[PDB]
């Protein structure tokens, strides 16, 4: 739900556009809940990720260091 | 076995290539190291047989080089390469700009007589310049590794834009924390200040992954650094201290003057 | 109307990304600029309502400065949004690096009170890291315009990989030729003297367009580059004159030595 | 050819099978003895040539070094 339409809206300019027209209509329509919309409205995205069902997801991006070879 | 490794980029689904995408949804195995949930529930939709590269990192509060973290992940898609597999290795962003893992694994390969290769995808910076609306050549570009910045001699041109990558860890020498400390940044800042004022703009940034989700695009002043929030994944971009100033030796020799220019 | 500035990547159909190319095929109309008539066709078909942008360069031997022509091709894509029209800009590569006419568009669309964006794409500098197998992080990066480095004063690192942008253009100051001259690249070779020896290998390297090419890598002397064939496309790479040397000032702040970095 | 190329520049198995056999794909996509030995001599003026847009004339520097 929360994930297949990130996925899509990702994905799809048509649907994109239309997010930018008008985010809480489009939101409401792909069945985001209160919380879920309140969420993206803050730009919290560790509450997103509780709602998507993270069962704490770890995520360490660092691929290279400045230590030389 | 073969290896291809490729980008997936910074937002979810949508900047990866078109034939990165094909080579994911195509290979026997996909090594991944993505953003989020999200990012990895998308991929294991296009691709079942994922081995998360994440479990190589640091568990549980362990004490762990990134040195022998990045080794085991190159052994581990290299392992799949020997068994016969054509293997995907999905990086996020760009799968070799400030990333060692799919170069030593494309050496590594090669070397054992394996076809290895490196597909492009788009990285953080070239995420910046779209969300800053910068272009590099405007005055010239300059990237470093923060830490390197400080353990090793390196002179920025500040007529450039200068970026400071992994900036969270910057000063880290052990290479086994995930961040570093408010009085390492204070040492970076008085090491910069050989260049830059103290009240000198700087920008933290960090490229969303989420299509919901706006950059982060933070203004401060150099001196503040230190007290600032900083996440792995946040880059410092230093604009220029200094205007571009006319080269009067060069155009002397080329017979002309600023005048001639177009 | 609207602005959306997408890049289609070097390589045909492939490399622009999953979300510009569905940009590009909701668009009311798109303006071009690809790097031959297969990206063309291949254009056409995804959206059939193109102006291409190739028309505003110097035709038939015409005397034009290229600052002319591209606020021409920013004024042609405003006049498209201005109407009304849903726009997209598809520019070869990334649309805001070493491009001047998307960030023009989107400031001048942006200051008229229209929605404007730029969508990031896969550079030559994305496709060299890939194609020479170099990160880069591994010893930093410098990018200039080349004749921005001869005409300004810039100061490059040469512990780096230094790249040199236009190099085909190098020195030639009217912006009304489409390449330079021997006498211009060898001051070039010579105020590079100050940095890199003579015997230095520097790599010019053009990214391939058609799945079925190979990139040029090509390796020779700096003191070769004046007698080279240069093509527009054509980068110059220079790679590092001098490894990575500890920099004591800053470890004794640190409070350690080589000895202690992981 | 601007079938064949558009295809093996966006298709993963086309350009994987094209890797292991260069000449039995293109034969297998129609190209003739003359596009084939431009591809494998890395001729592109000869293959745009052959494709029709015989005329066509890209410059692709979007940007200059002498500011403002």
């Amino acid at each position: 739900g929360l994930s297949d339409f990130f996925t899509q809206l990702g994905q799809d300019a048509q649907l994109m556009e239309d997010y930018k027209q008008n985010p809480e209509a489009v939101m409401r329509a792909h069945g985001l809940t209160d919380e879920q919309i309140n969420a993206v409205m803050t730009g919290d995205m560790e509450k997103l990720k509780t709602l998507s069902g993270d069962s704490s997801y770890q995520s360490y991006l660092v691929i290279s260091h400045g230590n030389g070879d | 076995g073969s290896l291809v490794c490729v980008g997936t980029g910074l937002q979810l689904a949508g900047q990866i290539s078109v034939l990165s995408r094909s080579y994911i949804e195509h290979a026997d195995i996909v090594f991944s190291l993505l953003p989020d949930g999200f990012s990895q529930r998308w991929l294991t939709k296009l691709n079942p047989n994922v081995i998360n590269l994440q479990q190589f990192y640091a568990q549980n509060g362990e004490v762990k080089n990134r040195r022998d973290t990045y080794e085991q992940m190159v052994n581990a898609i290299l392992d799949a390469v020997r068994a016969g597999k054509k293997t995907v290795c999905a990086l996020f962003g760009h799968p070799g700009v400030f990333a060692c893992v799919s170069h030593m694994a494309i050496t590594r390969a090669k070397a054992e007589g394996f076809s290895a290769k490196m597909e492009p995808g788009i990285s953080a910076e070239a995420c910046l310049w779209a969300d800053l609306g910068i272009d590099p050549g405007n005055s010239g570009h300059q990237s470093f590794e923060a830490s390197q910045f400080m353990f090793f001699n390196h002179v920025p041109d500040p007529t450039t834009h200068l970026l400071l990558w992994q900036i969270a860890i910057a000063g880290e020498h052990t290479l086994t924390q995930f961040h570093t400390s408010s009085d390492r940044l204070q040492i970076l800042v008085e090491q910069l200040n050989q260049w830059y004022p103290l009240d000198h703009e700087v920008v933290i940034y960090e490229a969303a992954n989420l299509p919901i989700q706006a950059p982060r695009i933070e203004r401060l002043p150099l001196a503040n650094l230190p007290q600032a929030h900083l996440m792995p994944i946040s880059t410092l971009l230093i604009p220029p201290a200094k205007k571009l100033e006319y080269n009067y030796a060069i155009l002397a020799k080329l017979g002309i003057g600023p005048e001639d220019l177009g």
